[PDB]
């Protein structure tokens, strides 16, 4: 239903399983949704060639993926031992069907 | 705690979170075993944070109420004092005041602090016109200058703030030095303003 | 497991099922292979949040896709009715795990 | 057919494929119902193709052997003649030669063609020094100038090439015009060179 785009969630950094002992909260942004735009000619050609058994027993994606095309610069927080951390590219900043 | 709540509100605001992370990443970055950060650059980033983020976010982090040591240590850490506040050499407060006064903006910010935060013996709050907000703003306005003040320890309710200086080596000017320092360290206006904020 | 990269195949334009009646051949380049690089912090956070049922029910990709990041400019050919065609972005030009 | 094979070799070479598509897409682009293409731009792209792609690809496309109409039509279409060759106005060949001769390079390329494809009544090939290659190159070197020659139709073996011009309206220079035209249209050296290529 909902097309590929940015989503937002408030999260505790200690919830992310990244080893940070901090109760601080960040705004976590990510990419989700459907890719419903008309198929590229590339993808149409690739699907056809796959179906005609012309490809080589390897995993080939003939359909776009909703993924980030750009990431958050940085976000910081103070942990339980009173040490500061800065994490780069934690969140998505832009999304597209790639 | 209220200080953790304050960090949350900041991080959930795009502008605050960017300018907060910027001063944190600059102030936290070690240059060499002997130079714990680029101080000038840290101070600049601190000034930018307090100037360009509204006080609704900024004062909440700086002046949040605490009942325990975890909260108070968080509060103490707001300006990343190991870079921005502490120093290998602790100057005489009058020498530091002199240094501050050669800088046009430090001189003016200090004078604002004096005018807005020096205690009155006549008001219920000990602040002039009972104006807590103007004192708090003038206090915050000195962060990122030569006269940068901070919480001296992680005492939760026994708040003591001070610039990084002492009154040792004052010679004959010891009374003058201690009177100057007491506007930070022993000021019922400033005490009450910070306490009333949370 | 060959990593994500360019692959090549000689194909007849008519074989692609794109409506071109041409016996001409083109070099068809596409993106295939594995994405085995260590996970991004974004993807690790996203996986953890997904697993903890914290996300809104929706397609959520927490793992990169081997896809093109650039495409062929153009390629041309003459068809069986003696008309020329030019096709844009038929083949991949660069690949990455996005 | 050999002409399809030639297109394949071109498309499977990155440089040929690019420079081929470029002239095709420019030359095939209609401007308005009255203007089939941007001719000047099309000619420039043709020149670039024959200048910057080796003869091994280029001559194979232009001079490929045919046994049927499908192949001969493909060959005829190599330069995209509805843009690059044909025109609503069919000039007098001597006027067209004049236009060519204002262009430093056309003048020189035409002179090369006249010299290298000159029919000899003394040599086995009818070409000077039996040098087919220099004649073919001189033919190809005129494409994209104001003397662009092409296959006149899709005859498979009955090859006739000509610039887009006629000798009508020549006045008293009719013999001169027809002799000029015959260097293209009725030249046993050129005929034999193209046939010998395969």
């Amino acid at each position: 239903a909902r097309p590929c785009g940015l989503r937002e969630l408030e999260v505790r950094v200690s919830e992310l399983g990244l080893g940070y002992a901090s109760d601080e909260t960040v705004l976590f942004r990510y990419c989700a949704g459907a890719c419903e735009a008309a198929a590229r000619v590339y993808d149409l050609g690739l699907r056809r060639l796959r179906q005609r058994r012309r490809l080589r027993r390897e995993r080939v994606r003939a359909q776009p993926c909703c993924r980030p095309t750009a990431y958050e610069d940085e976000v910081s927080f103070l942990d339980a031992h009173s040490r500061y951390h800065t994490v780069h590219e934690l969140s998505a900043r832009e999304c597209a069907c790639v | 705690n209220h200080c953790l709540d304050a960090a949350k509100a900041c991080n959930l605001n795009d502008n605050c979170k960017k300018l907060r992370s910027s001063y944190i990443s600059i102030c936290n970055r070690e240059i060499s075993p002997t130079e714990r950060c680029n101080r000038r650059k840290c101070h600049k980033a601190l000034r930018q944070f307090f100037d360009r983020v509204p006080s609704e976010y900024t004062y909440r982090m700086l002046f949040c109420s605490c009942q325990d040591q975890a909260c108070a240590e968080r509060r103490r850490q707001t300006i990343l004092p190991s870079c921005s506040y502490e120093d290998k050499e602790k100057p005489n407060c009058l020498d530091l005041r002199g240094v501050c006064r050669t800088d046009h903006l430090c001189r003016s910010r200090l004078a604002d602090f004096h005018a807005n935060c020096r205690a009155s013996y006549q008001t219920v709050t000990s602040c002039p016109a009972d104006n807590y907000q103007a004192c708090l703003g003038s206090y915050a306005g000195m962060i990122g200058f030569d006269m940068t003040p901070n919480y001296v320890d992680s005492s939760p309710t026994g708040i003591v703030v001070s610039p990084w200086c002492s009154c040792r080596g004052s010679g004959n000017m010891e009374e003058e030095c201690e009177k100057f320092l007491r506007d930070f360290t022993e000021n019922p206006c400033l005490r009450n303003a910070i306490q009333a904020f949370g």
